[PDB]
């Protein structure tokens, strides 16, 4: 039935919408990850929407453009495969399948290396401390001091790795504060 | 801050190998990537390869691969270059950096088969000088030690000004180096003088008191 | 494999001046339309300092007067104020493909006042002597610049193998340079000769500088 | 009957795929509309998918839950346009109808002051230059130097007018540069 | 960098309306809120409230709410303050500012139904001093003007140091003003020392050349 | 709304010293765990111009030497080294709640070593003898502390009435006061005596200074 499927794709939009409002700005690690599951699930539901227009079809115009847009979402997810585990060479890290970028970001907090997906890898990278607790580009690292900031981060995607020095740390109201990750070279493979 | 502490000076005999520990403090040891740099002849700096201490893998320079093999020790956050091979080529000062910025004092490497020499330690004193201004020089003398380096100070560093350690020079395979003090004759010989020479190789610390003769 | 070459190779600029030291890259290091050229600064006995990273950014604690310009492949560092505390070694690493060469490094001399070299002369001491050889020591300190020419004169000849000069650094409190000779000989052909004399030819003056000694004056 | 609505939705997921991969990082003001219209439309077409299995009520329990899931979406989308309505009235600008957040942030470059939503409004907000392109809180806002700065921005939400002021502004690699907005006072509406 | 410029000092009789300009330049005047500051009495500084130039919504402070209405205008990049029904508390000075760093010079309102009166300005020079070292001091005084402020320089501005300029103090509803140099003997009477006295309420601009009795 | 009850009035440092200046809002400021407090400086003349915001944030351009600090209702502002330009009034304004009111402001005072005031007198000038009336002035240039009391003398007997006293800002280059005291009085009366007298009574010395001048000795 259709009916039943129906209730699945309703539940899969209330997922992202109960994400999308109540758990936007929250950047909590399991949080984050069940966005990157519910992210990395959208590509076979896609699939799936397609494959069953396709199969269940209407007329061969409308079941023509779905078995076309069935490869279309197919290769744009084995894409996302091939970026992936190319990517999982180079850095050996679990979060390299995460369905949103294909550049990840290093930052030595704690003493082991928090990486975390990033989208642009830009040449300066923004790192934000408020009430004593690191943000780097939209990843709430966790609790990290303007002492006790990262004096190099790396940021790592396909066949290229960046270096960011830290540049200058201002402190703002207190545990508050500011940093500049400025790139410094580049250890392309 | 961030220091990183190398070990001493070794002179190592041609085509063996020698690890050089490259000792870190003041931040989370994994963290930052390991640099090592290779000076050689004192001016040519050559970048050997960069090594990742939070999981180990490495990136050489094309003509340091098969010479020198990087590896970390996360317990006691000590980074290691194993130079595989050394040749006369080898004998250079190896540093290794952080973020470019913290540097650690370099490892002079002295790739050589010849055989470890105690200084001769001598002090000079202008005996007899007959001119005696309120400005007398007086110097330390080291000749025939191998190898570099050696530290020469004077009376355990508590003079700094006017000092002058002058470099050390080759001849038939021993090296020699000088240090010289002017003092106002107001200070000799009132206050006691005396070279201290350390030679970390030979593992010897002589201490001389300059005496007029 | 990118090559830097550095011009000039030795650079000489007085106090309160412009220092323009030139690095230009064999091949374009441009990435995302950014050069990332590392300045470092090397002592003598020191590990290099680094005072620019990509090109323009200045490391912290580096005072506010190295300026790094250019693009492409032509890369300049520029000091301006130059301090006394400024003669070093400077060096240019390409920091975008692996390996990341340095350049081949300038030698930054300070132009001082010219001055006159203070000479002294060391006859070889006792215990050596007793050893089986000798060796006859001239030093001259504080003197400005670095080119001069010292000689040995043996009972009315003067004698050029045989003997080693030693150039210190420039040093870093009066930008004025050191220079030891030393003569060395056997005993056999010590005594068979009276005096010894250290004679100096500067530009500071247009009189040769002499101190001299004899054996049976000691 | 309801094998076109699997079409639809089908696209739906294609454009959500789309965006979410191939423009994701693009930062086109008109392709950040785009973005914002679909996460608009996604309020409906999760109502819709609840009403049609709440009105194809085969058995109750599918149908009873759908009718209560239907309110769930029905009122957080009813909240959407109360925070945004009240939120229009303070700013009076067309911005405050975007669906990811009820904060504005208005950063008055080339003279027009360009209001784009903001999703956090912390204490301190980081403003990137890179290329001599500024893109404030990962919004794109154009050309913009470091000495072209804007000395203030500030962030409006609802019953709060945050005023930010310029910290300091480190120039990097040329074209690129750096500074920090820390808050400095607050209109309370 | 960015420049306030506002009106100067004005005579405003009580019971009346005052619009306070502030001209704006350096930066983009629909850019950034225009705070106003009130300051009465030399000391006591109050919020009177801000605009922003580029939608014109207003936020007042509670006690100037129907006093001050903030305006502005885009096309000149000038905001004004029409301050409403002014009584003698308004004899204050009122300030401009933008991010709380930048700031205007401060207009000085003074709220009377007094008719502006022209200075009178005297020299004063120590005539029959019978004392002459190399420290002697010749003054200005300026008696009898309404109202502030006035600006009294030194031969055009040419001598700064050594100047003391006493704060005006009222008597009779006028205010009295000095200014006083001290030069050596060196100088008086070989250079030519004038006193320039301005006031741009009375729109007068009067010199004196001072001269031994 | 809020208000805040800066403390000291007035505050006397000596220079290279600390100097505390605290402001106690009368209720808690506190936004998002964040006190917005600015602390402005006005030198006379001129308009304040922000030292600290956001209670900590050092303003661009500000000397390092200026420190916020406190938290909650109790904020401090510290001076350290103090230098011989910061004589000028600090206000403290809390940027939380409308009205953004400020503080009661204090003038900061240099401790300097204490001065001699140089006096001088000076008679009516004869343009204003001829207009109808006289004014006598007094001049105290280059003294320390400012508190002083400045007494004129006629003909034996010393006056109260008809003297106005101006006192200058202290100064910015050495942290001393000047006075100028006036005694004006009609043309009727200035002829009826002879001796004009200032006296002044400083901390300087226990010397009373005197100046005087006679109308017929001119
Ligand atoms: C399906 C299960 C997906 C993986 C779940 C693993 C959740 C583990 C709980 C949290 C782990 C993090 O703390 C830990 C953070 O490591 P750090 O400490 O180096 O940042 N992170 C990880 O182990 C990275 C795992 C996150 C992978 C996200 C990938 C999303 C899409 C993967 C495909 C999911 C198919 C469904
Ligand atoms: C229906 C389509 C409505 C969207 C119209 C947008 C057309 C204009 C394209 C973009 C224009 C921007 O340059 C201009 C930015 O102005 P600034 O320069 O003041 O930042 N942006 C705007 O005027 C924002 C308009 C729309 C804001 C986001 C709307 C989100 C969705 C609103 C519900 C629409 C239901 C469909
Ligand atoms: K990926
Ligand atoms: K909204």
């Amino acid at each position: 039935l259709l009916e039943q499927w129906n209730l699945v794709i309703g539940f899969l939009f209330l997922t992202w919408i109960c994400l999308l409002q109540f758990a936007y700005a929250n950047r909590n690690r399991f949080l984050y990850i069940i966005k990157l599951i519910f992210l990395w699930l959208l590509w076979p539901v896609t699939l799936a929407c397609f494959v069953l227009a396709a199969v269940y079809r209407i007329n061969w115009i409308t079941g023509g453009i779905a078995i076309a847009m069935a490869c279309l979402v197919g290769l744009m997810w084995l894409s996302y495969f091939i970026a992936s585990f190319r990517l999982f060479a180079r850095t050996r890290s679990m979060w390299s399948f995460n369905p949103e970028t294909n550049i990840l970001l290093n930052v030595p907090l704690h003493g082991t290396i928090l990486t975390r997906p990033l989208l642009e890898s830009e040449l300066v990278i923004g790192a934000v401390i408020l009430r004593g607790h690191l943000r780097i580009a939209g990843h709430h690292l966790g609790r990290c001091d303007i002492k006790d900031l990262p004096k190099e981060i790396t940021v790592a995607t396909s066949r290229t790795l960046s270096y960011y020095k830290l540049g200058a740390s201002q402190r703002v109201a207190g545990d508050s504060g500011f940093a500049a990750y400025s790139r410094y070279r580049i250890g392309n493979y | 801050e961030v220091q990183l502490q190398q070990s001493g000076p070794e002179l190592v005999k041609p085509g063996a190998s020698m690890k050089i520990s490259c000792k870190t403090s003041g931040y989370s040891f994994t963290g930052y990537t390991m640099n090592w740099v290779k000076q050689s002849h004192g001016k040519n700096l050559e970048w050997i390869g960069l090594i990742n201490p939070y999981n180990g893998d490495t990136s050489y320079n094309q003509k340091f691969k098969g010479k020198a093999t990087l590896t970390v020790d996360k317990s006691s956050s000590t980074a290691y270059m194993e130079l595989l091979s050394l040749t006369s080529e080898d004998s250079a000062v190896y540093y290794c950096e952080v973020i470019n910025t913290y540097w650690g004092q370099g490892t002079l490497v002295t790739v050589s088969a010849a055989k470890t020499t105690p200084p001769s330690v001598y002090p000079l004193a202008p005996g007899s000088a007959a001119q005696t201004n309120s400005m007398v020089t007086l110097g330390c003398l080291v000749k025939g030690y191998f190898p570099e380096p050696v530290t020469v100070t004077w009376n355990s560093g508590s003079l700094s000004s006017g000092v002058h350690t002058f470099p050390a020079v080759l001849q038939s395979d021993l090296y020699t180096l000088s240090s010289s003090v002017t003092v106002p004759s107001s200070t000799w010989p009132s206050e006691t003088v005396t070279c201290n020479v350390a030679h970390p190789a030979s593992s010897t610390k002589v201490d001389k008191k300059i005496v007029p003769r | 494999d990118i090559v830097m070459t550095q011009s000039p190779a030795s650079l000489a600029v007085s106090l309160g001046q412009r220092a323009t030291i030139s690095c230009k890259a064999s091949q374009s290091i441009d990435y995302d339309g950014d050069n990332y050229m590392n300045w470092y600064q090397q002592k003598p006995g020191q590990p290099p300092k680094l005072l620019i990273y990509t090109t323009s950014n200045l490391e912290s604690g580096i005072p506010a007067r190295f300026s790094g310009s250019g693009s492409g492949t032509d890369f300049t560092l520029n000091i301006h104020p130059v301090e006394e505390g400024d003669a070093a070694t400077y060096y240019c690493q390409q920091n975008n493909e692996d390996p990341y060469t340095f350049g081949g490094g300038t030698k930054l001399e300070i132009k001082r006042a010219d001055a006159a070299p203070t000479v002294s002369i060391f006859p070889p001491s006792s215990e050596q002597l007793t050893s089986g050889g000798a060796s006859v020591v001239c030093f001259l300190n504080n003197f400005y610049p670095k080119d001069i020419n010292v000689k040995w004169k043996i009972d009315g000849s003067e004698r050029q193998n045989g003997v080693l000069n030693s150039w210190t650094d420039q040093d870093s409190k009066d930008s004025t340079y050191s220079m030891s000779s030393t003569l060395t000989l056997t005993k056999d052909e010590y005594e068979r000769h009276n005096s010894y004399t250290c004679e100096a030819t500067h530009k500071t003056s247009t009189s040769p500088i002499v101190k001299s000694f004899n054996r049976n004056e000691c």
